[PDB]
């Protein structure tokens, strides 16, 4: 009642700019939910509003949805899916299992999107040509992030790199970083055929291209969103669908508690500590 | 001659004979030259060579399948060689 | 040359240091003086990254930028003509020397007590050369009612 | 080499049925990724494949996408968004912050979708009429899950209950449980105006209706998917978008470490233990 | 049966050196659990075995236990305790609530122990004297990690810094880095 009368001052401890719950209608970054559905944005447009506070063009939202679709799952063998399956077989919980799987997302697993975007953006912005970039990565003892496939090569394309690349070619206004990465890929496949642009490499460079080539962002905003981890969010949100699917799969199959076989563990304990 | 040697060893030539080289008070003139270059040095000299071509030895025209095999040889590190003398032979 | 009028209703100051209570007192004084804008345009704190600090303009909530460096603060705020220096005695001399490399600053208030006299004399000589008025060290500052208040001068509202 | 020769037997410790990473093309529940994009399913179709191993009809996938859109965020005040913001302001990590927020999803927060679906399904399958269901919930000391709004009422509709309800009415073949829930809502709004069908109630009953009225599932499969927590997955996946948005928002605003004010905490420690 | 006969080779995918579950008795880094209790190590000795695979001296184990005791809690206002309380009030779970609180542990909250150890170790190993270290931190725009209290000062000591410092002084053989930090 003192605040209503404006008789006291109390600083707000929190700031927010993405969603307004209070009021008659829910608002996503200045846009009412009814307008969100009338304008026919889907997951991609809602993600643009909630993550970037921008009304992205339709091809940008479609590309974001495609990126979520292609990273949805990559089988049960990877670290995150393995952990989610273990937690589901421990009879645990959907949130607990998905979270157990998601906590593996980082440098070695699931971070290739962010790493590739950063590496290629740094090389492109420094002004060095693709051959200089390849040589510079080589003499630094660093593999190019987003380059290389286990089985697929030139003349045997990834086919989900192909889908995203075709979409980006047909709908994006300009793709400078994608062109740079394709030149780098030409060099690397000249070294050996399977050194192709990855799904991680293509998504990273195409996401940088979308951020800084669609009209919604300035260069500083696009660089900031790459820096604070928007591509980590893309991978996490995409792979959450697969992790939840793995949880539901393990529950449906009624798989019991997992124990790792002792024959697969090498015990190297000290003699007597 | 000095400059020619620098041309020889910067573009990874293995054979380079400019004969005859006619020099008069007006200048030097290269009437003829036969050159063999080290093809494996392409990764060093692709910028300087451009789209360098290596003509086959003068004789029978290369078969489309033989050119296919040559193209295959560049696909990977494997060695893929094929050469014909008479397709009408029975020993294959 | 040292000016005759140091402060007006449009005087903008940069505050060196993290002195949120003093800056809020400054802003409250500006509000009750019916100033159009706050008298503090930016803060400089070297031990943090650039961010925005939440302050009060009357009952409204405003954001004041905090810069790690003098250079960025003076770049983004060329309308600032005053520096209020809350650096301790060990940092005040260097802060004031760095400040007098920007000609936009015409008045510096040094709050710290205990600066060695020789360093103060060097400050005085450089300020005389640059035509910069210094409200000498070991001071609360000063007040121009209706226009501007230095730091904690005059106490609370 | 012994396995390739078929000379030894080793049981596989894991089972999976949702994704096939190995092979030339990635497969989502028996469907190649190129076919997934050619058939123009979006997030909803991929979710159907990965969570249910079914090729859902187009309206089902669209409805799933709509459900993800309306649950994307509900502001920073709720428990999960609050925890995510706290973790982001601790300078922590995208995965860590999102996970900290997601671990609050359970009974009291974010579980009303599942609870409403289960309650209404139990009532509908027991054969009791809506008035009997309302009375039975009343004398059990239980509030109906999915009924009730803070401000919105009849003549002041939720407007994202309205969007989903209009879509379900227009596109679903049959909505028996939704009709049952609407009768229940008529009774409860007769008691007081704001006792309307929630977003949680509408999504829960419409998801049960989609599961058991689209042709993809048998009744046993639909009941199993409700039981093992598919609606929990819907809420978690939808709200992950908002939690990631909140993380990015806090990073962009450069919000420092949060500490809860002492004046908001009541300390009731014992005298001397 | 082929492995028992030694007829096939299969590399182990995991390595471990801290605990041996298989066998008649549980083993903590080469030490049987019965010997762990007979030697009268407590939480500190078990932690030494499991984290460092070492049989630590008794004062080391006691100091580790003391460190665990002094960091046990610092009220409900900090970020981790706040998150744990929020998750508990969401009716959630012990593991879920504790995990929600623990995921805030990092740079800004709970990382000052690691940061201070690293900063002081780097300064000490570089050979610079404490005054040089203070000046170097100052001109780098960095506050010294592990220095500073909200209310407590000289003549008003922390009193749990005092407990640990007294124990370390009385029981540790040598404390060079502690002496360096005290000069700082
Ligand atoms: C406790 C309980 C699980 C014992 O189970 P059990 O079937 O007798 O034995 P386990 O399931 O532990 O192991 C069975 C075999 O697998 C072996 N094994 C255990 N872990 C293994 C691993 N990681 N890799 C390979 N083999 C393993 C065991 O040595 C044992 O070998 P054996 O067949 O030569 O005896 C059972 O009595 C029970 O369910 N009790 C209910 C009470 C309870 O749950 N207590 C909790 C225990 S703290
Ligand atoms: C340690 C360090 C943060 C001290 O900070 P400080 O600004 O002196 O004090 P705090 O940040 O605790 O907060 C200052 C005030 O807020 C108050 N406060 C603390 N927690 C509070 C809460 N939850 N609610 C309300 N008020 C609170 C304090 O009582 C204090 O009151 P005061 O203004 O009357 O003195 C600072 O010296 C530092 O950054 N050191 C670097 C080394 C380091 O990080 N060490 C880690 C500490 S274990």
């Amino acid at each position: 009642w003192a605040r209503e009368l404006g008789l006291i001052r109390k600083p707000a401890s929190f700031m927010t700019s993405i969603c307004d719950e209070r009021g008659q209608e829910l608002i996503y970054a200045g846009m009412p939910i009814t307008e969100v559905f009338k304008e026919e944005m889907g997951i991609g447009g809602v993600l643009g509003l909630l993550w970037f506070q921008k009304r992205l063009p339709k091809y940008s939202c479609q590309f974001i949805e495609m990126c979520l679709m292609v990273t949805a799952d990559h089988g049960p063998a990877v670290s995150g899916a393995h952990n989610t399956i273990i937690c589901a077989r421990a009879g645990k919980d959907l949130v607990s299992s998905l979270t157990s799987g998601l906590l593996t997302i980082g440098d070695r697993f699931g971070g290739a999107l962010d790493a590739a975007a950063k590496m290629f953006s740094k090389a492109f912005d420094s002004g060095i040509i693709p051959m200089e970039f390849v040589n510079k990565m080589k003499k630094e003892g660093k593999l190019i992030m987003g380059i290389g496939h286990r089985v697929k090569s030139i003349n045997n394309p990834d086919m989900r790199v192909q889908i995203l690349k075709d979409y980006v070619r047909q709908h994006f206004p300009a793709t400078p970083l994608l062109d740079y990465a394709l030149e780098v890929e030409k060099i690397t496949t000249s070294k050996k055929p399977n050194l192709i642009l990855n799904v991680a490499g293509l998504i990273g460079v195409a996401f940088v291209d979308m951020l800084r080539n669609c009209g919604s962002f300035t260069r500083e905003e696009a660089d900031e969103y790459i820096d604070i981890g928007a591509l980590n969010g893309i991978f996490v949100l995409g792979r959450s669908m697969g992790f939840i699917g793995h949880y539901l799969d393990q529950k449906r199959l009624k798989q019991g508690l997992y124990r790792h076989p002792w024959d697969d563990i090498s015990y190297v304990l000290p003699e007597h500590m | 001659i000095s400059g020619l040697f620098n041309f020889y060893e910067d573009l990874y030539f293995t054979y380079l004979e400019i004969n005859p080289l006619v020099v008069t008070k007006d200048g030097v003139y290269v009437l003829d030259l036969a050159a063999k270059v080290d093809a494996t040095a392409d990764y060093i000299c692709k910028v300087k060579w451009g789209d360098i071509e290596f003509p086959p030895p003068f004789g029978r025209e290369a078969y489309p399948e033989e050119a296919y095999i040559a193209d295959l040889d560049a696909k990977s590190g494997a060695s893929l060689k094929l050469t014909l003398l008479n397709p009408k032979g029975r020993i294959w | 040359g040292k000016s005759t009028t140091l402060f007006s209703r449009h005087t903008k100051a940069i505050v060196w240091g993290m002195q949120t209570r003093a800056v809020q007192g400054m802003l409250d004084f500006d509000y009750v003086c019916s100033r159009d804008e706050p008298s503090v345009a930016a803060m400089v704190y070297p031990f943090t990254g650039d961010h925005k600090q939440k302050f009060y303009w009357g009952h409204k909530e405003i954001l004041i930028p905090v810069f790690k460096n003098m250079a960025d603060a003076m770049r983004k705020h060329p309308e600032v003509d005053v520096l209020i220096n809350f650096a301790s005695l060990r940092s005040a001399y260097d802060s004031t020397m760095e400040t007098m490399n920007y000609a936009q600053i015409r008045t510096i208030a040094i709050i710290a007590e205990g600066i060695p006299e020789a360093l103060t004399r060097k400050l005085i000589k450089k300020a005389d050369q640059k035509g910069v008025t210094i409200i000498g060290p070991a001071t609360v500052g000063g007040i121009k009612p209706g226009c501007f208040k230095i730091g904690n001068t005059g106490g609370m509202l």
